[PDB]
Order: structure tokens, then C-alpha cells, then sequence
């Protein structure tokens, strides 16, 4: 838990419209050409989602925004980045070794999910650096000091997420929905290419990714950012830790009734928020 | 025969001329097929039930059981079965169902506290140690463990929560060691209005049966047909298609014919439903194949008679069914009403009202006598 | 102008054709 | 009832405990049928 | 006229279930009444036309 | 049911034991509503 | 906490009226072998 001294900038919470994003598949049932009325935890249409930026400035001041945020009933996360600065999340009530906490991390080769009484640092983060100037790789030493009484572990999803490149804009509109229902931590996701720069207007249903039966109590969450040990911006001789530009939006799920439109192939192509 | 069925329907030995909606025909299943996953490793029930040390009741151990075949016959081997209370499920049917997840809440309590481990119960253990949900589905197994959880000098390793500010919510574990406070005066230690919430059990072999330690394991199930996962030890059979059969797809029991489907399920989708929430398709656990499910052919059966005093001859209309399917079901003997009318070749006619047997279709047109439907009428004529 | 029909027929609910076809009604008219 | 599927209730319960859920479903579906037939009779009178 | 509909009570309430049918037998002749009413409606539709 | 007041039943019972009285009241009031609507339909036919 | 209790065949009927019924006192001097509340919820006794 050692952090280099930085001219940290206080996090400023911007606000923006949610439009109609955040719709996922409520269940595993297949439906074709059906208007289905379902009550579930949804992100309401045209609500405020908070907006945060994580960037390294040209004057030496780096905005390393990793603030603790409430979880409430559910969380909708939207991420746009080029170097995968956003690498994972933490979940828990006290965020210490007293209570069990969940941690999701990108290992850069696999995806790590753990449920342990982690002794998290003040600002946990993943340390990416260049060994022998030959191998770029990541370490979890800056996240937690020790792990004890582990109850759930899952190393899976050998997917590098963004792989097509940065054609339109980073091609990395990463949308996730995190819910905690009946002891099930449900993660829905969607990888939308961006037609534009930030938060394009449109509709895309979130196919479920993983339903972890961790069965723990979670009321807070915080983003995990990757810090690289220099050698990111060409032409810069400043030997120090720098982080690439990244933007992420957070919205909060609430119990809403939606009218979803399943087309002939079983894909939710539209939705109506009955209380909008 | 159809005439006797008409007589019983009218509750009269005399039948007037007409057509009577008498019964319903149904094609019967020819086989019973079950499809269960490749999973063969037995669930670690022995580890949970024969553990060397059991956690305290206030710190009940929740073991996760998933991705295994749940053979419950093992539980009958190492258990005297003092209490085997299954709520929401039948203990004899545990070997045939599919459970999404298994939760094993294991702890140790007193002998007289076993009855407190049930939904809607009240008591020290129920309110401050372990509370079950009102809609709990699963089983509770309690058995004596005096020979393994008692000491001559007293087994103080087991503790129970006797005092708490509020009753424990369902599936809530309290491990806080804060001294219980009675009133508004803060407690800085043991003394007036301050009591330790945790009290040692002090199990001893010399104690009575009602005070002897008892190991209690609560098996909580999520009886859902979509995720399947943990099911019982049933041998899966081969999959038949285009034939009406009784299918058991990962615990989902139904009757019908399974056909190849053009429906394109997304990888997470396990079955398909129709606009009125009727199951239209399923996914094979083994082959990951999308199979349309169609209930076996059925419909109404009407009996046309010229009057029981004119003649005893009748005709039968199977409503809304192709004559080919009716003939096929008769050949395989699948029709529910088993009084098959003799078929000659000219006796079988196909109306838009269904398949008519026992009436000869003529090319002459007469005034309607007995309305069959779709412009077709029957009459007793030379 | 007059699946939902399949599901309706799928649990005991059938539809009986009229005795007079549309051709016969047109003939009467 | 615990479920709206008859096969589920028959597979998860003994006949004593099953009978309660079966009776609940029977009452509900009989009420639905009676309502449908009454509305059909009224609409048939209007059509007549 | 309107659509002539026929309902099988045993299929609708207790579809291919013998236990449910045996329980439904305890409710008397409600379903014979329903079948008679629907048959009368259908015959009336034909009479209307 | 024990009472015809919903608030009384909710205040004097836990949800498990309350649900029985709530269901009894629901069945009775649903039957009353269905009867009223059926008589209204018949009277509306006469008025038509 | 009476010094002497009457016999079962001569059960003592005490009258309690015109006072605030704080049931938290009952939890102090009672091991609570049986706490069976019929028709009322024991957790709701403090609100009625
Ligand atoms: C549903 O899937 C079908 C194929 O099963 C899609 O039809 C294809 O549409 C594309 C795009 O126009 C054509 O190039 C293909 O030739 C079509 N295939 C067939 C077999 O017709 C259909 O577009 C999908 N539905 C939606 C709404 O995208
Ligand atoms: C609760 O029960 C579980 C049952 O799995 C115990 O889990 C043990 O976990 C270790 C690895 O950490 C496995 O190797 C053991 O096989 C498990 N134990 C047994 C007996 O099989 C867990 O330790 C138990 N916890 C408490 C407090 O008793
Ligand atoms: C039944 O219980 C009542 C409780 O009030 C007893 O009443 C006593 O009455 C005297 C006056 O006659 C009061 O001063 C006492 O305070 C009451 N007793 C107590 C213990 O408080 C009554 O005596 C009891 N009867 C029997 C037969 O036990
Ligand atoms: C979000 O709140 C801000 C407060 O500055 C307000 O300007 C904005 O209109 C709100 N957005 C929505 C979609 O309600
Ligand atoms: C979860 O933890 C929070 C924070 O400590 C607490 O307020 C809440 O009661 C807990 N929930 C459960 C069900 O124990
Ligand atoms: C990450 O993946 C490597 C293999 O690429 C594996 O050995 C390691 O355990 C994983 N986890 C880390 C480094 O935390
Ligand atoms: C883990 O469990 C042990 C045994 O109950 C306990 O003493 C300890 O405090 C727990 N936590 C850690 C971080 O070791
Ligand atoms: C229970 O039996 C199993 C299976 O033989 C064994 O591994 C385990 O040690 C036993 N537990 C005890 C004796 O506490
Ligand atoms: C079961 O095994 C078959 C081959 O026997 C395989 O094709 C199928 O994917 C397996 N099912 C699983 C792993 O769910
Ligand atoms: C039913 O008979 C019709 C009319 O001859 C024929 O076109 C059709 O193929 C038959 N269908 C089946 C399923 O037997
Ligand atoms: C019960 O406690 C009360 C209150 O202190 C006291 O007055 C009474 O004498 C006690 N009764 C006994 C000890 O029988």
C-alpha cells in the first residue's frame, strides 16, 4: 500500500442525461415479437447519471478520481477509455478486514473475482509497469495487503474486452449493470461502439454476463484505476506515474415497470418506462 | 362405443336425432424421456454433515453446494434423523428435482431448541441466532451430536446469542461482541444493565437429552427451472423427436412432441415462452439444441346419430384435427377415447370442422339435416 | 380480418367453424 | 399457490400438501372460466 | 354473429392431470353448465346467420 | 377473517399470519366487485 | 413475580386496566420457555 506523491485534484461530479440506456434482459426466457411488461430494477429514462473523469494533466497535476460511492439497489456503470484505465471494482460495507468484501479485477490475461476480508489500502489501485522494458504487466500489490477467510474465488472470462481497435472512438462503450438480489451478484454487460465521442443516443439491451452466487452484503462501491510507470505519452521525459484519459458515468437502479419489445429474433429492441 | 357415450352424456337410454359434443380425444405419449446434464461428481454432503468441527449457532456456517449431483441417499447413512422437516418440498421427491443452488446452514444448538429452527418460530435462537424466511423452501435436518460435541469438563467452544437490540432478519448473521444495553445509559463494561450477548453452551455428556448438543443443517433450495445446475441422480435417456412423449428437461416436466426449431436463442437463454407465457421452446442440456415443444394433438369429439329408434349407427367428428393424424393415432393406439369406429376408406372424410368417420360423403346436395359445419351436413339416407 | 391462436387452442379452447361458409353467405346475398 | 404449473406442484409435494395448491389453482381457473362464459353470454345476447 | 368457442374444462383447469381432475370432480356440475352455455351460444350464432 | 379492516389485520399480525386474513378479504371483495359489474352489464343491456 | 401462585384449578385472574402496557419488562425476568401469542403478533404488542 505505497502510493507516489501526486498533486491530486478533488473529484468534481458532473451530471448528464441517461437518455434510454441501461436496459438489460430481466430473465433467461426467450421471447419473439412480444411486448412484455416487467417490473424490475431499471435505470429510469432521462435521469441524471453522475460523470467522472480520470486523466493526467500536462502541467503535472493528475486527476486520479477513485471516490467511494453508494451502491443502493443497483448500479449502472458506463466507461469510455482507450488504455483500459478502468480495471475493476470493489464492493462492501466497511471495506476492511472486519467484513467480507468483493473485488473484481482485470488481470490482463484473465478476470479475477474474489470475496474475502481484504485489507484494502486507503486508495486501492492496480500497478501496471514495464519489466525489463520488454514486458508490460500488472500487479495487485497496491489493492490489498493481505487476504484471509476467503469464501469465493473465480478466475475466468479470458477476454481482452476491447480488441477491434479505436476506429470510431476507442470502440469501448462498456456498459455494465450490477445488482444484488437474493444473494446473487448479477452482472449484465454490453460493448457498444461509439458513434460520436461521449454517451451516444440510442438503444442497446444489456445481455447478462455473470451471476455470481457470492451471497454477501454490499452497500458501497468504488472504481479501480490502473497507474502506469511512465512511457505512455511520446515526447515526455517526466519520469513518473501517469494515467491515460478515461470517462465513466454512474447511475442508480430503482424499481420501475418497463414495456420491452422483443423482436422476431429475441432481442430487446425498444423499451417504454411506464412512469416517465 | 360412441352411442353409449352419448347416452351417458345425455343420461337417457333414448337419443334424438342430432350431433352431440360428447367427449374429447387426445393423442397419448408413447415414451418418457429425461434429459439431465453430464454432471456426475457427487455433492459433498459428507463433508458438510460429517465435519470435524461445527460453527456456533450465532456464527452459522453457510456452505455453498453447486455443480454436482445431489444424491440424498447418502444422508440416510450417517444420520439418526431426529428431525427431517422438509418445508415446501416433499422429502421423498428430492431425488427427482433440479435445484438452482444449494445452501447448507450448519450449526449446533440445544436439543429443545430444534423446534425453534422453522419459519415463523419465536425464541432466543429463532430471534437472535438464526431466523428462517417466511417463504423458506428446503429442508431442516437435526441430529444428536453428544458423542462429538460434549466434554467432561464442559464444552465451552459453542456460544449462542441470548440478548440483542432487535430480532434477527432472515438469513442474517450477527457476530458483533458489543455488550447488550438495557435502557439509555451507555455500557462501558459488565455491570448494571450490561450483559454479554454471547453465552457459552457448556455442553456436558451428563446433561439430559433435551440439553444435549444437536447438529442442525438447513438445506435451502432455489427451485427454478431456468438455471438447473444441481439435480438428483436420474439416468438421462435418449432424445426422441416428432413423437408425442413425456419429457423431463432438467426438472421441467411436460408432455408433447419436440421438433427442430428455427428460434435463435441467445447463449444465456435457456427456454422460450409465448405471448401468453406458455413454453414454446426448450434447450437440450446435453446437445444445446433448441427444440420447439408442441402439446400432443387433442380436441372435441362429437357424435352424430339419426335417433336411437331410427338406427344404432353413429358417426364421429374429431374436431379441428387432420384425418391423417387421427388415423396414425388409431394405428399406434394413442387416442384417449378407445372405442375406435370401424374405418372402410370411404367412411373417412375431411371437413374444415375436422375428421368425420362413419359417414359416406356424397356429391348430391340436400337440405341440411344434422349440421356438421363448414357447409357440411349429415343425414340418414338410403 | 379475423402465436395467440395456437396457444388458445393449446389449452382446451377451440374455435368452431360457422355452419354457412362465406361462399354460401355470398350466394344468399 | 406456490406455482401456476400443475406438474411442478405434483412433482414437489405429497398428495396431502399438494391438494391445497391444486385446490387454489382449481378455484382460480374455475372463476376465470365462469367469468369468460358469463361475458360470452352477455355479448351473445347483444349480438342476437 | 360472433366466433363460436368451445372449452374443455378438464384441459383448461387440470390439463392432463389426474389428481387435479379427481379434485375437480368435487365441485359438481359447474363445467357441464359452462359447456351447455357455450354450445347454446354457438347454436345461436348459426341461427343468427 | 378476524376483521373487515385491513389496517387492523396489518397491525395485529405478522405477514405469514396476516396473509390468510388478507386473502379472505381479497376473495370477498373481488366477488362483490364481480357481482356488481355483472349486474351492471345486464342493466346496461336493458338500458341499451 | 408474585411470591405465591394460585393452583391451576383455582387460577388467579388479575385485572389490568388504566395503565401503559410496556412489554419490554416481561423480557427481563423471564427465561421464556413458551411465548405463544394467538391472534396477535408479539412484536406488535408495543403499538396496539
Ligand atoms: C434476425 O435474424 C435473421 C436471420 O436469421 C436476419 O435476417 C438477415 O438479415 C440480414 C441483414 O439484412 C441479411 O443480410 C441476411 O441475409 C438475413 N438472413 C436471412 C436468413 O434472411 C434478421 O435481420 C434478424 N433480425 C433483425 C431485427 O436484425
Ligand atoms: C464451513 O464449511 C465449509 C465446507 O466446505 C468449510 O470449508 C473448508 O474449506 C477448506 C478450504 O478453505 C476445504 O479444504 C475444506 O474441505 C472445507 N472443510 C471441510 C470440513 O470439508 C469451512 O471451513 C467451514 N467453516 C467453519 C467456520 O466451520
Ligand atoms: C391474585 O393476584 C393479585 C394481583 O393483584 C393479588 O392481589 C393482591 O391484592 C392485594 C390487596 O388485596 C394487593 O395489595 C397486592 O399487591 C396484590 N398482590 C400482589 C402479589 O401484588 C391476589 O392476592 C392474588 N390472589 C391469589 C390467590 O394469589
Ligand atoms: C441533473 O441535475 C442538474 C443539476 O445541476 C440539472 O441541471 C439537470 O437538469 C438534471 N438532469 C436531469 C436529466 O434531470
Ligand atoms: C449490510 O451492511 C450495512 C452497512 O453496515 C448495514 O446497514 C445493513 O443492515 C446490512 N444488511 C444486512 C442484511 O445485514
Ligand atoms: C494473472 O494471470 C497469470 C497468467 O497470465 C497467472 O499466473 C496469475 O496468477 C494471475 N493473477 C495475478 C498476477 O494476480
Ligand atoms: C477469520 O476467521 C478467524 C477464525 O474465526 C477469525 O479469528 C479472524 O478474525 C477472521 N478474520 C481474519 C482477517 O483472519
Ligand atoms: C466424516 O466422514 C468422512 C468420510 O469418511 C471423513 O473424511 C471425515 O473425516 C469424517 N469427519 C469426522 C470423523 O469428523
Ligand atoms: C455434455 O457432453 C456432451 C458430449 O457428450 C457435450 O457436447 C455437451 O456440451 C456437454 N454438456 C455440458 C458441458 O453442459
Ligand atoms: C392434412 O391433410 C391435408 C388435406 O389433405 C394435407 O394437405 C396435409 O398435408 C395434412 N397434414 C398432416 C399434418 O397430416
Ligand atoms: C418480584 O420482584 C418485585 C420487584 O422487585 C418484588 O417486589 C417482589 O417481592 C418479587 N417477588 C418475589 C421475589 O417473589
Amino acid at each position: 500500500c505505497v502510493m507516489p506523491l501526486f498533486n491530486l485534484i478533488t473529484t468534481t461530479q458532473s451530471y448528464t442525461n441517461s437518455f434510454t440506456r441501461g436496459v438489460y434482459y430481466p430473465d433467461k426466457v426467450f421471447r419473439s415479437s412480444v411486448l412484455h411488461l416487467t417490473q424490475d430494477l431499471f435505470l429510469p429514462f432521462f435521469s441524471n447519471v453522475t460523470w467522472f473523469h480520470a486523466i493526467s494533466g500536462t502541467n503535472g497535476t493528475k486527476r486520479f478520481d477513485n471516490p467511494v460511492l453508494p451502491f443502493n439497489d443497483g448500479v449502472y456503470f458506463a466507461s469510455t477509455e482507450k488504455s483500459n484505465i478502468i480495471r475493476g471494482w470493489i464492493f462492501g460495507t466497511t471495506l476492511d478486514s472486519k467484513t467480507q468484501s468483493l473485488l473484481i479485477v482485470n488481470n490482463a490475461t484473465n478476470v479475477f473475482i474474489k470475496v474475502c476480508e481484504f485489507q484494502f489500502c486507503n486508495d486501492p489501485f492496480l500497478d501496471v509497469y514495464h519489466k525489463n522494458n520488454k514486458s508490460w504487466m500488472e500487479s495487485e500489490s497496491g489493492v490489498y495487503s493481505s487476504a484471509n477467510n476467503c469464501t469465493f474465488e473465480y478466475v475466468s472470462q479470458p477476454f481482452l474486452m476491447d480488441l477491434e481497435g479505436k476506429q470510431g472512438n476507442f470502440k469501448n462503450l462498456r456498459e455494465f449493470v450490477f445488482k444484488n438480489i437474493d444473494g446473487y451478484f448479477k452482472i449484465y454487460s454490453k460493448h457498444t461502439p461509439i458513434i460520436g465521442r461521449d454517451f451516444p443516443q440510442g438503444f442497446s439491451a444489456l445481455e447478462p454476463l455473470v451471476d455470481l452466487p457470492i451471497g454477501i452484503n454490499i452497500t458501497r462501491f468504488q472504481t479501480l484505476l490502473a497507474l502506469n510507470r511512465s512511457y505512455l505519452t511520446p515526447g515526455d521525459s517526466s519520469s513518473g506515474w501517469t494515467a491515460g484519459a478515461a470517462d465513466y458515468y454512474v447511475g442508480y437502479l430503482q424499481p420501475r415497470t418497463f414495456l420491452l419489445k422483443y423482436n422476431e429474433n429475441g432481442t430487446i429492441t425498444d423499451a417504454v418506462d411506464c412512469a416517465l | 362405443d360412441p352411442l353409449s357415450e352419448t347416452k351417458c352424456t345425455l343420461k337417457s337410454f333414448t337419443v334424438e336425432k342430432g350431433i352431440y359434443q360428447t367427449s374429447n380425444f387426445r393423442v397419448q405419449p408413447t415414451e418418457s424421456i429425461v434429459r439431465f446434464p453430464n454432471v456426475t461428481n457427487l455433492c459433498p454432503f459428507h463433508e458438510v454433515f460429517n465435519a470435524t468441527r461445527f460453527a456456533s449457532v450465532y456464527a452459522w456456517n453457510r456452505t455453498r453446494i453447486s455443480n454436482c449431483v445431489a444424491d440424498y441417499s447418502v444422508l440416510y447413512n450417517f444420520a439418526p434423523f431426529f428431525a427431517f422437516k422438509c418445508y415446501g418440498v416433499s422429502p421423498t421427491k428430492l431425488n427427482d428435482l433440479c435445484f438452482t443452488n444449494v445452501y447448507a446452514d450448519s450449526f449446533v444448538i440445544k436439543g429443545n431448541e430444534v423446534s425453534q429452527i422453522a419459519p415463523g418460530q419465536t425464541g432466543n435462537i429463532a430471534d437472535y441466532n438464526y431466523k428462517l424466511p417466511d417463504d423458506f423452501t428446503g429442508c431442516v435436518i437435526a441430529w444428536n451430536s453428544n458423542k462429538l460435541d460434549s466434554k467432561h469438563s464442559g464444552n465451552y467452544d459453542y456460544w449462542y446469542r441470548s440478548f440483542r437490540k432487535s430480532k434477527l432478519k432472515p438469513f442474517e448473521r450477527d457476530i458483533s461482541t458489543e455488550i447488550y444495553q438495557a435502557g439509555n445509559k451507555p455500557c462501558k463494561g459488565k455491570g448494571p444493565n450490561c450483559y454479554f450477548p454471547l453465552q457459552s453452551y457448556g455442553f456436558r455428556p451428563t446433561y439430559g437429552v433435551g440439553h444435549q448438543p444437536y447438529r442442525v443443517v438447513v438445506l435451502s433450495f432455489e427451485l427454478l427451472h431456468a438455471p438447473a445446475t444441481v439435480c438428483g441422480p436420474k439416468k438421462s435417456t435418449n432424445l426422441v423427436k416428432n413423437k408425442c412423449v413425456n419429457f423431463n428437461f432438467n426438472g421441467l416436466t411436460g408432455t408433447g412432441v419436440l421438433t427442430k426449431s428455427n428460434k435463435k436463442f441467445l447463449p444465456f437463454q435457456q427456454f422460450g415462452r409465448d405471448i401468453v407465457d406458455t413454453t414454446d421452446a426448450v434447450r437440450d442440456p446435453q446437445t444445446l439444441e433448441i427444440l420447439d415443444i408442441t402439446p400432443c394433438s387433442f380436441g372435441g369429439v362429437s357424435v352424430i346419430t339419426p335417433g336411437t329408434n331410427t338406427s344404432n349407427q353413429v358417426a364421429v367428428l374429431y374436431q379441428g384435427v387432420n384425418c391423417t393424424e387421427v388415423s396414425v393415432a388409431i394405428h399406434a393406439d394413442q387416442l384417449t377415447p378407445t372405442w375406435r369406429v370401424y374405418s372402410t376408406g370411404s367412411n373417412v372424410f375431411q371437413t374444415r370442422a375436422g375428421c368425420l368417420i362413419g359417414a359416406e360423403y356424397v356429391n348430391n346436395s340436400y337440405e341440411c339435416d344434422i349440421p356438421i359445419g363448414a357447409g357440411i351436413c349429415a343425414s340418414y339416407q338410403t | 380480418t379475423l402465436d395467440l391462436i395456437c396457444a388458445q387452442k393449446f389449452n382446451g379452447l377451440t374455435v368452431l367453424p360457422p355452419l354457412l361458409t362465406d361462399e354460401m353467405i355470398a350466394q344468399y346475398t | 399457490a406456490i406455482s401456476s404449473v400443475l406438474n411442478d406442484i405434483l412433482s414437489r409435494l405429497d398428495p396431502p400438501e399438494a391438494e391445497v395448491q391444486i385446490d387454489r389453482l382449481i378455484t382460480g381457473r374455475l372463476q376465470s372460466l365462469q367469468t369468460y362464459v358469463t361475458q360470452q353470454l352477455i355479448r351473445a345476447a347483444e349480438i342476437r | 354473429s360472433m366466433t363460436k368457442t368451445s372449452v374443455d374444462c378438464t384441459m383448461y383447469i387440470c390439463g392432463d392431470s389426474t389428481e387435479c381432475s379427481n379434485l375437480l370432480l368435487q365441485y359438481g356440475s359447474f363445467c357441464t353448465q359452462l359447456k351447455r352455455a357455450l354450445t347454446g351460444i354457438a347454436v345461436e350464432q348459426d341461427k343468427n346467420t
